[PDB]
């Protein structure tokens, strides 16, 4: 059959239903309960929907069904279209066509109702007491008015003959036929052009767009009123929610026979010519039966369901019973995939794992049946079923032929990212448990304690190709979210290579003049240990001095035995400086990283496998044990503890003095015991030296020890200092959720004997740390749920992006030292046509290139400041993305290909951090204060500095302070790269004069949060004001006045004998001087002091795009802006004078801060810094650039607090998905001041400027509403609102006449098709090419 | 010969996504019948044979189109 | 919870400023429970069931 | 009982307040409209939650300063209902001042 | 009106989870309830303000530990439906365990 690509839901024509099914139906004797035989014609029985049993008919004659297109006696002869069950439905004939209730009540009166008439009167005239007169004229009333019985009696008395008014929907049909749609649309466009009411605007735009949906839908709205209705199949019904019955005794049959019974009674009473009240009662009960059959007919809260009303609504069985979430949500028959306990397998190279015997004998049972049929060993199927039960040797031979080169999927139940399911190759393992590759544990995020993993068998050949082509563990070496390699050795291979490449002093064997090098043979025979001293062996090495070739060299180097054996592992000549050190997690991870960067993908997998093999084989020969001699006790420890408690006794004397309060004593106890913990940590680190030594004495270090705990602490794989200090020395403080701690912590360790109170208090740390695991799991799942629900309609569809404009890449960090360099951000993304040296007329790339490590080395050896990067949003692509800007796709090495699913990797990259942030970085104490001495703003790196947004304030001293709000510092490192983002406070006291530059030392700022830059530039005494009471009640030499409760700005005094600048209002102002005091310039006049990033709800606040607590009002193009600028009587800060008119005057409710003092002309895009910034105003005025930088840098400032690293490509993809709903200003062809799709707007602009028009429709503004309507902005009904009511969406997409047009990924999950991503997009393009080719 | 990574087959035709459908439509004729493999089997399944036939650079879209027109003309 | 006289400070929950609210909820063995309430304007109220 | 019923109820109460108080000034509409915001909201929580299930009201906020500081749920959604009703009743009160000056 | 459909769907999914995971105790049988609390709850604010408007669920809480502490109302209204569903499905789970031992003739 054909496929489903883009089909509208238009109204079913009566002619299409009469051509769908043809025949006559009378006397509904449908199902006889005592016969169970094929009866006559009826409605919804065995006579309709063809036969009830597969290939036969019981009609009396012609059971072969030669002809087609007749209903002879009791069976359906005509099929003519499809198979037996998927054929036509049937029809019912109504004497009075009733309207559909979903247009009459669209929750509430949304679509299918508006005709310049209220909902309540239309609901009243469809009842029995009122009606609407049609085809009137020559009177005072109109056709839109409502009438009662006496009013219609007076109307027929006055109007006389030719009066027409029907109780049913036929008068609505005649009124809808009489009203012209085009003339009504013209009148509503004229009313939109003439009227000015704001509530009228949205109503008229909804009316115009609905009538345009009716016009360009090409269909009659009178098809909304149901005249002939098809029925549904009886086996389409599921079972009842109560106990198990039959299909004929279901809940729908009573409502169906009620509707058919009222229809036949209407036919009989119209053939009998009943009076008016009887036929109106018949039409009323028929309309009530139709309205009860379609929906439940609820009006309000619906306080109680009427004793489980049987099938009240059709929408309830479409949405709830059958399930809108039908595919891939309940789980749906996993079908030869099962669970077992995961064990480790120390063999079977990376693209291989283990599988149990009695499980793999069962997993390939149809494959065993098929191969026994193919080889001719089993004649029948029962013979094969017996040969499986006998379990003889040839069955195991066939099973070995099955498992030999066949893939499989291993799939844990928490898959927070894509590497939770990985494809491998099964090998038979004796037992019932699964052996896994040892190094896949960080990608699985679980340890070997009995965790389970489903074993999905690829059943089709294409699934085998999907497993061996995309989902293997050898295909994915890097992580798909960071770029860090995911395969990392964990404490086995790490300890083996740490013991392998460990040096010693004066061991056996010295001066090894060797060739080959072959240092393992004398280790194996006699006289040589693997930890020997520096011997000179000959080590050959390959290099890449020739492009595409290998340059071999030969040199003798001083090394150890284990490094010489480790060089035999290394293929094709890696650089020697990475294996000439001690190997921990960092060193082995950097070795694997450089091996992946240099050798590619094929040597690094066998390199990692052979590193794992030699690490296992030499950690087995190591034999590290943890004994009582390994744990060491510091010899001064008790003394330190004594000193500690002595200091506590001194504080206790202060506790008897009366000079130290409770919190100060608590902080002193925390500081003293933390200093004692630091002293015992340094004493333990000194005592780890010289424990297990070789026979050598008199040296300085004296043979650094080989106990296991110092090897694990120095290796840094799992042994960290925070647990070695808890093993030996002092444990210190604990963690309590109440926020307090004891005043005499644990003095002993786990080497010595603890007290009962010490263990009783140390239990609280486990009580605090245990509750973190179960919490915030469902919230982290729901965040990823919404991020997929907002970003499922993006796939790669083209090849070239075709732009010159992109997001400018600037190196920015947090406060303090450097956090992320520029080279991590330049690597990846494809740059634009122009990158610049500081020398003129010098370029690097002609147009573009694939940025790998050689271009990073070229940019590292040269000087670069800013990199122009081709990127998102800008150069939008119709029906998807070209994604040429998406360069260097992670976990693979190649150029980007078409059909890659983008967006579902984004939510897995955002959702990959854990359940709760850990930013305490210490114990429960620490004495975290606001500021110890000062804020300490200075420069660290060399280079000249540049100050941004500063002034020239006249001062008496040599330094020049500033009074600005925003101040930035630019630093010269290579060619203008700053690499130092120091948060300068608003109006910081600068110790350096403005206009001078210096590099190295000379700290330019010294700010204290107690002052305020409100000074005088001209020397002179204070301006005399009036001192009145009432303004001295302000909060955080006396204060005189206050501008908040009413310091206002006055004229500055310019003379020492005469009583004669601009003073802004920060919100709090306290006068620190007296009127009439001789003061000089640059002195204290009046000083008093007065965004939020980080958190797991902060991520939700970022990706929901909610409005902050304090919104910001930006500045447009140039106009005269100054304090007051003709403010009104109330609601201050209204800017009326603007040069260049621009009639845009905003009204501020006086809550906001004073905006500007300097900058009498401004530009579109100036910052105002009114607390948090409003992203929608920056999107409307500045553009996509600052909003993208704002969201991406706030996401990175959230991520850097914990150390997790996620590339900005996924976040910018989510930002691209959140930039729909483009609202226009200039009216276009088919739109007027509304919001539509961005791609449709680009298509309309291209069709305007292409052939005929000059410019019709332009200057559109984007929206950043966030998560609510952007997830509902999918313009296909199959994933418009899947959670919400189904028929509510279906009615809107039926009247609107919208097309699906195949963009989306969850769309073909809800419907069920080949998804247009990966290899499915290849099948889509092959079908679209074979359709055009023939 | 156990194939580790199909990337050397991607060097011939680089999409990573056409390779699955091309190998599938090549291997259906060898799985059903009426065709002979150009590469002898190394005691494996037809999947590894399809990966190695794409890796050697013998079968692409043009050869499949020519052989499809030849089988339609011969039938 | 054994029958007797209980006390709680409520940590400024229903007002959210940081002022404490002391209560004396009497507990019977069976029947209705009686609790006392402090107001932000420094008054008393009674909660029953 | 949907959002349109509460909308028509607030419209009728605002018409009654303009007819009673006889206000022809735009700044003097502060005492009426908030009372029109006060008497149009329901007290039963199910009657509150039934309005939110219909179209005409949204969850987004125009101003965050109107939201109080509480730990519950019904107070925030109730203040959202007050905010949406006042945003409707400003543009309704303009047209009702026009109809009151053009009616009598 | 709509809470009954969510209750019946949760009962059906929890019956299928205990039928599939075939465990036969009352101490370890909670992960099937975690399947019912994470799947049967509605996603967005439309059904959440629609189900709670119907009868069967109240605002008050049975256990103090399951109440979330956040300023977003939608998380608290989802955890409300989850906690009420677990409390209303514990006894129904034990009833279908009592019916479960002799249900299918095997």
């Amino acid at each position: 059959t054909e496929e489903f690509d883009a089909i509208k839901i238009a109204l079913a024509s009566p002619d299409m239903i009469r051509s769908w099914s043809f025949g006559e139906v009378k006397k509904p004797e449908t199902i006889n309960y005592r016969t169970f035989k094929p009866e006559r014609d009826g409605l919804f029985c065995a006579r309709i929907f063809g036969p009830v049993k597969d290939y036969e008919c019981l009609c009396g004659k012609y059971k072969r069904l030669k002809h087609r297109g007749v209903i002879c006696e009791k069976c359906g002869v005509e099929v003519t279209q499809t198979k037996v069950r998927r054929e036509r439905m049937g029809h019912i004939e109504l004497a009075s066509p009733t309207a559909h209730i979903w247009f009459l009540k669209s929750l509430p009166s949304r679509i299918g109702l508006l005709l310049d008439m209220p909902l309540r009167d239309i609901e009243r005239v469809l009842y029995f007491e009122s009606y609407v007169v049609i085809e009137g004229g020559m009177t005072n009333l109109e056709r839109q008015q409502i009438l009662t019985e006496e009013q219609y009696l007076d109307a027929l008395e006055e109007f006389g003959d030719e009066f027409d008014a029907k109780m049913g929907a036929e008068a609505i049909q005649a009124l809808l036929k009489s009203m012209d749609l085009e003339q009504e649309c013209e009148q509503l466009r004229e009313e939109l052009n003439e009227t000015n009411s704001e509530t009228k605007r949205k109503k008229l735009t909804k009316r115009i767009k609905l009538l345009e949906a009716f016009v360009q839908s090409g269909n009659k709205p009178e098809w909304m009123i149901l005249t002939v209705l098809p029925v549904l199949p009886p086996d389409l019904r599921p079972l009842v929610p109560l106990d198990g019955g039959r299909f004929a005794t279901s809940d729908l049959n009573d409502l169906y026979r009620r509707v058919i019974n009222r229809n036949n009674r209407l036919k009989r009473l119209l053939d009998l010519a009943a009076p008016d009240i009887i036929v109106r009662n018949e039409k009323r009960m028929l309309q009530e039966a139709v309205d009860a059959l379609l929906d439940n007919g609820r009006r309000g809260r619906a306080i109680t369901g009427s004793n489980k009303r049987p099938l009240k609504s059709l929408a309830d069985m479409i949405k709830g019973k059958q399930g809108r979430f039908r595919q891939n949500l309940l789980g749906k028959r996993v079908d030869y995939s099962g669970r077992s306990v995961i064990t480790v397998g120390p063999y079977l190279r990376l693209h291989q794992c283990g599988l149990p015997k009695k499980m793999a004998l069962e997993l390939f049972k149809p494959f065993i049946y098929g191969k026994l049929e193919l080889r001719g060993l089993a004649t029948t199927i029962k013979a094969a079923k017996k040969m499986v039960e006998r379990e003889e040797a040839v069955v195991w031979d066939i099973l070995d032929e099955v498992i030999r080169e066949h893939p499989v999927l291993l799939n844990r139940a928490p898959t927070l990212h894509r590497l939770g399911i990985q494809a491998f190759e099964p090998v038979l393992i004796e037992g019932k448990a699964i052996q896994l590759h040892p190094l896949v544990c960080a990608a699985y995020n679980a340890d070997f304690d009995g965790d389970q993993m489903a074993v999905h068998v690829p059943l089709t050949l294409e699934a085998q190709l999907e497993a061996r082509a995309l989902m293997m563990s050898t295909n994915n070496i890097l992580s798909p979210a960071n770029g860090e390699p995911i395969i990392v050795p964990s404490q086995d291979v790490v300890l083996g290579l740490y013991y392998m490449t460990r040096d010693c002093v004066n061991a056996k064997g010295e001066g090894m003049v060797l060739t080959g090098p072959k240092e393992a043979e004398r280790l194996y025979r006699s006289g040589l240990a693997s930890l020997h001293a520096r011997v000179k062996v000959r080590i050959t090495e390959y290099e890449k001095d020739a492009n595409g070739e290998l340059v071999a060299k030969t040199s003798l180097k001083d090394t150890t035995v284990g490094r010489a054996i480790l060089w035999m592992i290394v293929p094709k000549g890696l650089p020697y400086s990475i294996v000439n050190q001690a190997l921990g997690k960092k060193a082995i991870s950097k070795m694997l990283n450089t091996c992946y960067r240099i050798l590619g993908l094929k040597p690094t997998v066998i390199f990692a496998d052979q590193i794992m093999y030699t690490g296992f084989a030499y950690a087995a020969r190591s034999g590290a044990s943890v004994g009582i001699d390994d744990m060491v006790i510091p010899e001064k420890k008790h003394e330190i503890i004594s000193e500690a408690e002595a200091e506590v006794a001194e504080i206790q004397e202060q506790f008897q003095s009366g000079l130290v309060t409770a919190g100060e004593r608590y902080n002193k106890v925390i500081d003293i015991w933390a200093a004692a913990n630091d002293r015992v940590s340094k004493a333990m680190m000194d005592n780890l030296q010289t424990e297990t030594v070789i026979n050598r004495d008199g040296q300085e270090e004296k043979q650094v020890s080989f106990n296991s705990i110092y090897m694990m602490a120095d290796s840094g794989a799992r042994g960290s200092a925070a647990q070695i200090r808890q093993l030996a020395g002092m444990r210190g403080l604990m963690a309590k959720p109440d926020g307090s701690i004891i005043e005499t912590p644990i003095t002993a360790n786990f080497r010595e004997g603890l007290n009962v109170l010490q263990y009783f208090i140390s239990t609280h740390g486990a009580r605090k740390g245990l509750a973190d695991t179960a919490l915030k799991t469902a919230n982290s799942g729901y965040l990823t749920r919404r991020l997929v629900d907002v970003a499922q309609d993006l796939v790669v569809t083209e090849d070239d992006c075709g732009t010159h404009e992109g997001i400018m890449m600037t190196p920015v960090i947090e406060g303090g030292d450097v956090k992320e360099p520029l080279r991590d951000r330049v690597l990846g993304r494809v740059t634009a046509e122009d990158v610049l040296k500081p020398g003129t007329a010098d370029i690097l790339v002609p147009r573009n290139t694939l940025l790998h490590e050689q271009w990073c080395d070229l940019l590292e050896e040269n000087s670069v400041d800013a990199v122009k990067v081709r990127s998102v949003v800008s150069c939008d692509t119709d029906f998807g993305v070209c994604a040429h800007c998406y360069g260097r796709d992670l976990a693979r090495g190649h150029i980007i290909n078409k059909g890659e699913a983008i967006g579902v990797i984004a939510a897995q990259s955002i959702g990959e951090p854990g359940t709760q942030l850990t930013m305490r970085t210490f114990h429960i104490g620490g004495a975290a204060s606001r500021a110890a001495a000062e804020s300490s703003i200075q420069v660290k790196n060399k280079g000249s500095i540049k100050l941004s947004n500063v002034k020239s304030v006249v001062n008496s001293s040599g330094k020049l302070v500033i009074t600005s709000r925003n101040t930035e510092l630019k630093l010269i490192d290579e060619f203008g790269r700053t690499k130092e983002s120091y948060k300068v406070p608003y109006g910081a006291v600068l110790a350096k004069g403005d206009g001078e530059q210096v590099a190295g030392g000379e700290t330019v700022a010294n700010w204290d949060p107690h002052t305020m830059p409100v000074i005088t530039e001209v020397s002179g005494f204070v301006r005399f004001t009036d001192m009145i009471d009432g303004q001295t009640i302000t909060r955080q030499s006396l204060v005189v006045l206050d501008s908040a409760e009413r310091r206002p700005a006055l004229k500055i005094v310019d003379a020492q004998g005469n009583d004669v600048a601009q003073y802004f209002l920060p919100g709090k102002a306290i006068v620190q001087l007296e009127d009439g005091v001789q003061i000089s310039s640059g002195d204290t006049l009046a000083r008093i002091p007065q965004d939020i990033t980080g958190g797991l709800p902060r991520v939700a606040d970022l990706f929901e795009a909610r409005r902050p607590k304090e919104p910001a009002i930006l500045a447009e193009i140039s106009g005269i802006v100054s304090f007051g600028k003709e403010t009104k009587g109330k609601r201050r800060l209204v800017i009326t004078p603007v040069d260049g008119s621009d009639p845009y005057e905003e009204m501020i409710p006086k809550w906001r801060q004073l905006n500007v003092f300097e900058g009498e002309r401004v530009e579109r895009g100036d910052v105002i810094s009114d607390g948090p910034e409003a992203p929608h105003d920056i999107l409307r005025l500045r553009g996509v650039h600052a909003v993208t930088r704002y969201i991406v840098n706030e996401v990175q400032d959230v991520y850097r607090l914990q150390g997790v690293k996620i590339n900005d490509k996924h976040i910018e993809v989510i930002v691209r998905q959140m930039l729909r709903k483009a609202t226009i200003v200039n009216a276009g062809s088919s739109d007027f001041l509304e919001g539509e799709q961005v791609e449709y707007s680009r298509v309309k602009i291209a069709n305007r400027e292409l052939e005929a028009n000059g410019k019709v429709g332009a200057t559109y503004s984007r929206d950043l509403l966030g998560i609510t309507k952007a997830s509902l902005a999918t313009e296909s009904f199959i994933s418009a609102a899947s959670f919400q009511e189904t028929t509510r969406v279906l009615t809107e997409a039926a009247v609107a006449g919208k097309r699906d047009e195949l963009r989306g990924l969850k769309e073909n999950v809800i419907v069920g098709r080949l998804i247009p991503a990966g290899t499915g997009y290849a099948y889509h393009q092959d079908r679209m090419r074979r359709r055009a080719a023939g | 010969m156990a194939r580790v990574t199909v990337q050397d087959a991607v060097e011939k035709i680089g999409n990573r996504f056409d390779l699955v459908l091309v190998a599938a439509r090549r291997a259906r004729q060898m799985q059903v019948g009426g065709k002979d493999p150009l590469v002898p089997e190394e005691n494996d399944k037809t999947t590894v044979i399809a990966l190695r036939e794409i890796e050697e650079g013998l079968i692409n879209n043009q050869i499949l189109d020519v052989r499809e027109r030849q089988e339609q003309q011969e039938q | 919870r054994s029958p007797g006289v209980f006390f709680d400070s409520d940590k400024g929950k229903t007002h959210s400023s940081g002022k404490v609210l002391y209560n004396a909820r009497i507990i019977p063995y069976r029947g209705s429970w009686l609790d006392f309430e402090f107001d932000p304007k420094d008054n008393l109220f009674v909660r029953i069931d | 009982m949907t959002y349109n019923n509460v909308f028509d109820h607030a419209y009728e109460m605002l018409k009654e307040n303009i007819r009673y108080d006889d206000i022809r000034d735009t700044d003097d509409l502060h005492d009426a409209i908030h009372m029109a915001a006060d008497n149009a909201v329901p007290h039963y929580y199910a009657d509150i939650f039934s309005v939110m299930a219909s179209e005409g009201i949204d969850l987004e906020f125009e101003d965050s300063g109107l939201m109080p500081d509480t730990k519950d749920v019904i107070r925030i959604l109730q203040a959202r209902i007050y905010e949406q009703l006042t945003i409707d009743l400003w543009e309704d009160a303009e047209d009702l001042l026009n109809e009151y000056l053009e009616e009598v």
